């Protein structure tokens, strides 16, 4: 929306962990 | 599915988490089962749902991992041995006979109202 | 993993199979879990190992239903409901405490020798 | 082997079922 989009990310991930950021 | 530990619901007022019958205290493993451990690609399109993803990859959630719903007070959450392979459910937080088990996300799938933060 | 009816082996002498502690019947829900309901292509081919499918589609063994080895006389078997969602684990046959709990497979997946016939 | 061989096949399935051929 009137701005810099980004569709694609190489850190897409799904669930997050216990303890692992 | 039923078990005198928790229950599956299923409830009369929940969606599809699981419900904590006991009695149990901070740190306590309620349930544990294997999972799955693959990339992304096709793995995350046909499996995009009940994905326990690392930093690192994308694992599936053999037990009932996918089961546990998003709430604003999980009394209970998960461990993960080395690797996404076997998954424990412990309890953060002592839980009530009558209480709804869960676990959170993380980054990644959001969860609904901003309101877990005190500043 | 281990319950007061059965348990998981990881046995002194079997592979990945089930172990019934019991002391079943003719006809007992030794455990039920449920199951994904995908079509062959990706699905197929990335979960080409543990996949419960039918004459329509390839499901997943979300619950235990995998870990079922293929033995020349399995004293239990598992049921499906409408559909490959639903899945649950009977006892074809009454079982002794200390007996292996698996399934068959069916035309695909084969055993080993063919020596399952009177004829 | 000296004969017709199908690789492909319609009915290609996995695990059997509990009562259903
Ligand atoms: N607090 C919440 N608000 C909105 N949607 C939620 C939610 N908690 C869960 N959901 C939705 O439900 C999904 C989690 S999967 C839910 C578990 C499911 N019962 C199972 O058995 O697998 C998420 O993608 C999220 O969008
Ligand atoms: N009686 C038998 N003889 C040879 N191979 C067998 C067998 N029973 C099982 N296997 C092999 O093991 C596979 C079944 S998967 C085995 C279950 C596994 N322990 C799990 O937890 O998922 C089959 O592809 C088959 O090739």
């Amino acid at each position: 929306g009137k701005a810099p989009r980004k569709q694609l990310a190489t850190k897409a991930a799904r669930k997050s962990a216990p303890a692992t950021g | 599915m039923f078990n005198d530990r928790v229950i599956v619901k299923k409830s009369p007022l929940g969606g599809y988490g699981v419900f904590a019958r006991k009695s149990f205290e901070k740190g306590e493993l309620v349930e544990e089962c294997l999972c799955i451990v693959r990339h992304n690609d096709d793995w995350g399109t046909a499996l995009e749902d009940y994905l326990f993803s690392r930093k690192n990859m994308s694992a599936m959630a053999l037990g009932f991992g996918a089961i546990f719903n998003h709430s604003k007070d999980p009394n209970a959450r998960h461990e993960l041995t080395a690797g996404l392979k076997r998954m424990r459910i412990f309890t953060i937080k002592p839980i009530a006979i009558g209480e709804e088990i869960t676990i959170s996300y993380g980054d990644d799938y959001w969860l609904s109202r901003p309101r877990l933060t005190q500043n």
